[PDB]
C-alpha cells in the first residue's frame, strides 16, 4: 500500500521558521508529482504546494508565497516544505498528499489519492505549559431524571492536544470531551463531561484521566459530588 | 487566487431524501469546453477521496447516485438518494489555477427536534484558591445545532468573557453538546452573587435560564 | 514519470497525443528530464563529461537508466520491439510492470482488431489548456498544441 509520514512539526514562535518532512513509502516516489495541504482547527482543507516529479513545476497558494518553499529529494523518497516568517493563523495541521494523475477517456483529471497522517503545526508566543485540572462536582443542579452530570475542567495548557479518559477507560458511555478553545492568554481550555445515574454517586468513584504528553504531565482528577 | 465558495456550511438530511451542494467560483473555470472542477469528500477519521472530476465525471467506484453538473462560475453536487455512510465534509475544488477548495459542506444526519438539558456549574474550590473563577454551563444532546447561550451576572448581560464549543454529532442518537465557559477574576466573582446562563432552542418555547448563588448551588 | 497540462516545459511547449502528454523542445535542444530542455553537445569527449548528447541521454553517449537505444535515439526498454505506426510508443504508471502501448497521432486510435496499432480513425478532445487569448489549440503534423490564431512576430503571437 502507499504510506505518507509526514514530521518536522512543532512548537515555533511568531516569525521563526520550521522545515517539515515527508516520506514516501510503498511506490516509486520518483514519478509523482506531490502536494501540502493543511487544514487549521474549525477550518476546510487548504492546499498549499504543488511540485512535480522532476521539480520543474512549482506552484503556491497566495498565502504562503514567498514564505514558503516547495522541495523533493527522490533519491531519500523524500519531500520537504521550508516554512519562514510564520504566523498565528499558520496554526494548522500539515498534510502531504500523492497526486496521480490519470489519462482517461472522458478527460484528464488529478485524483489526490493518498493523504498521511498529519503534523501539527503550532505558531504562538506562549511556552509549553501543563493543565491544571478542576472538578465539575455533581449535585441536585445537575441532576435530571435519575441522571447525574458531572466533568473536568481542563484549564490552561499549551499546547495541543490532552487526551481526557474516565476511570483509566473503563467508562465510556456517556462522555462528552469538547473541542479546546484558545483562551486570551495564549493557553487552551476544554471540558470533559460524563453522565451517570444519579443513585451511583454514593457508591462509585469518577476519576478523569487528563494526559498532556507536550508538557510530559499526568493528571487523574476524581470528582467527589456534593451535598446540594 | 481563485475563491471558492460554498453553500450550505452544514445540510441535514434524513437518509433516503436527495441533497444539494452548492459551489460557486470567483471566476469562470471553463476553457475549450472543460469545466476545471472537481468534488472530495472526507469521511469522518478518514482520507479525502475523490468524487467528481471536469465538473460531471464520476471517479471511478463512485455510485451513480452522485452527480455533479454546472458550468462556468455555478456548479452542484447532487446525491439522488442519501445513504447514512455519506455523512462527512463534502469540498469543490477548482483545477484551473491549482489549486483551491472550497470552505467544505458538512453533511449531517437530520433528526427531530430535542431539547438541551442546561445544566451550570460553579467554580471549584481549586480554581478559586488559584484565583481565577470559571463557571460552565452545559448543553447535552439538543438538536438542531443552532443553540444560543447567554450569560448574565447579577441580571446583567456579559459580553467578550466567555467562549463555547460544540461537540460533532453523536454516532448513534445524531444529536449535539455544547459547553460554554464563563471565565472571571476571583475578585470580580466575590463581588457578585447571581449568575446564570440563558439557553434559547428551537426545542424550548420559552428561554430555559439555570442559575446559582455564590456559596449556595 | 507523468507530465500534466499544468506542466511547465522549460524551453519547451506541451504537446499531445492520442493517449498522452509530453514535452517538446524549442529550436534544436534535448530532453534533460521529462520537463526540461537543455542545449546538447555534438560530440562526447573529457570536455563534455555528463553533458546532454540526445534526449534522455548523457556522455559516458548512453542512454539514461531505464531506457536503450534504438535507431540512435533513446527509447524506453518495454518500447523496444513494439511497433505502432501513425503513432508512438509510450508507458503508464498505472501496472506494476512496466507495459508499453501506443498512442496514437491525432485523428488516429488504437485498433482493437490491428494488434492495438495506430489505424482506425478516431476524433482525440484537446486537453490543453491554452489561456493566453492570443493562443488556441490546433492540430500540427499529428499533435496538439497551442499556436497563434491571428499573427506572430518571429516568437510572439501577441
Amino acid at each position: 500500500e502507499v504510506q505518507l509520514v509526514e514530521s518536522g512539526g512543532g512548537l515555533v514562535q511568531p516569525g521563526g521558521s520550521l522545515r517539515l518532512s515527508c516520506v514516501a513509502s510503498g511506490f516509486t516516489f520518483s514519478n509523482y508529482n506531490m502536494n501540502w495541504v493543511r487544514q487549521a482547527p474549525g477550518k476546510g482543507l487548504e492546499w498549499l504546494s504543488y511540485i512535480s516529479s522532476s521539480s520543474g513545476t512549482i506552484y503556491y497558494a497566495d498565502s504562503v508565497k514567498g514564505r514558503f518553499t516547495i522541495s523533493r529529494d527522490n533519491a531519500k523518497n523524500s519531500m520537504y516544505l521550508q516554512m519562514n516568517s510564520l504566523r498565528a493563523e499558520d496554526t494548522a495541521v500539515y498534510y502531504c498528499v500523492r497526486v496521480e494523475y490519470y489519462y482517461g477517456s472522458s478527460g484528464y483529471y488529478y485524483d489526490f489519492d493518498s493523504w498521511g497522517q498529519g503534523t501539527l503545526v503550532t505558531v504562538s508566543s506562549a511556552s509549553t505549559k501543563g493543565p491544571s485540572v478542576f472538578p465539575l462536582a455533581p449535585s441536585s443542579k445537575s441532576t435530571s431524571g435519575g441522571t447525574a452530570a458531572l466533568g473536568c475542567l481542563v484549564k490552561d495548557y499549551f499546547p495541543e492536544p490532552v487526551t481526557v479518559s474516565w476511570n483509566s477507560g473503563a467508562l465510556t458511555s456517556g462522555v462528552h470531551t469538547f473541542p479546546a478553545v484558545l483562551q486570551s492568554s495564549g493557553l487552551y481550555s476544554l471540558s470533559s463531561v460524563v453522565t451517570v445515574p444519579s443513585s451511583s454517586l454514593g457508591t462509585q468513584t469518577y476519576i478523569c484521566n487528563v494526559n498532556h504528553k507536550p508538557s510530559n504531565t499526568k493528571v487523574d482528577k476524581k470528582v467527589e459530588p456534593k451535598s446540594c | 487566487d481563485i475563491v471558492m465558495t460554498q453553500s450550505p456550511l452544514s445540510l441535514p438530511v434524513t437518509p433516503g431524501e436527495p441533497a444539494s451542494i452548492s459551489c460557486r467560483s470567483s471566476q469562470s473555470l471553463l476553457h475549450n469546453g472543460y469545466n476545471y472542477l472537481d468534488w472530495y469528500l472526507q469521511k469522518p477519521g478518514q482520507s479525502p477521496q475523490l468524487l467528481i472530476y471536469l465538473g460531471s465525471n464520476r471517479a471511478s467506484g463512485v455510485p451513480d447516485r452522485f452527480s455533479g453538473s454546472g458550468s462556468g462560475t455555478d456548479f452542484t453536487l447532487k446525491i439522488s438518494r442519501v445513504e447514512a455512510e455519506d455523512v462527512g465534509v463534502y469540498y469543490c475544488m477548482q483545477t484551473l489555477q491549482p489549486f483551491t477548495f472550497g470552505q467544505g459542506t458538512r453533511l449531517e444526519i437530520k433528526r427531530t427536534v430535542a431539547a438541551p438539558s442546561v445544566f451550570i456549574f460553579p467554580p471549584s474550590d481549586e480554581q478559586l484558591k488559584s484565583g481565577t473563577a470559571s463557571v460552565v454551563c452545559l448543553l447535552n444532546n439538543f438538536y438542531p445545532r443552532e443553540a444560543k447561550v447567554q450569560w448574565k451576572v447579577d441580571n446583567a448581560l456579559q459580553s467578550g468573557n466567555s467562549q463555547e464549543s460544540v461537540t460533532e454529532q453523536d454516532s448513534k442518537d445524531s444529536t449535539y453538546s455544547l459547553s460554554s465557559t464563563l471565565t472571571l477574576s476571583k475578585a470580580d466573582y466575590e463581588k457578585h452573587k447571581v449568575y446564570a446562563c440563558e439557553v434559547t432552542h428551537q426545542g424550548l418555547s420559552s428561554p430555559v435560564t439555570k442559575s446559582f448563588n455564590r456559596g449556595e448551588c | 514519470a507523468k507530465v500534466t497540462v499544468d506542466t511547465v516545459c522549460k524551453r519547451g511547449f506541451l504537446i499531445q497525443m492520442s493517449g498522452h502528454l509530453e514535452c517538446k523542445c524549442e529550436n534544436d535542444l534535448v530532453l534533460v528530464n521529462e520537463e526540461t530542455c537543455e542545449e546538447k553537445v555534438l560530440k562526447c569527449d573529457e570536455k563534455t563529461v555528463n553533458k546532454p548528447c540526445g534526449d534522455f541521454s548523457k556522455c559516458i553517449c548512453k542512454c539514461n537508466l531505464g531506457y536503450d537505444m534504438v535507431n540512435n535515439v533513446c527509447i524506453p526498454n518495454e518500447c523496444k520491439q513494439v511497433t505502432c505506426g501513425n503513432g508512438k510508443c509510450i508507458l503508464d504508471t498505472s501496472n506494476p510492470v512496466k507495459t508499453g502501448v501506443c498512442s496514437c497521432n491525432i485523428g488516429k486510435v488504437p485498433n482493437v482488431q490491428d494488434q492495438n496499432k495506430c489505424s482506425k480513425d478516431g476524433e482525440t478532445k484537446c486537453s490543453l489548456k491554452c489561456l493566453k487569448e492570443q493562443e488556441t489549440c490546433k492540430a500540427v503534423d499529428g499533435i496538439y498544441k497551442c499556436d497563434c490564431k491571428d499573427g506572430f512576430i518571429i516568437s510572439i503571437c501577441t
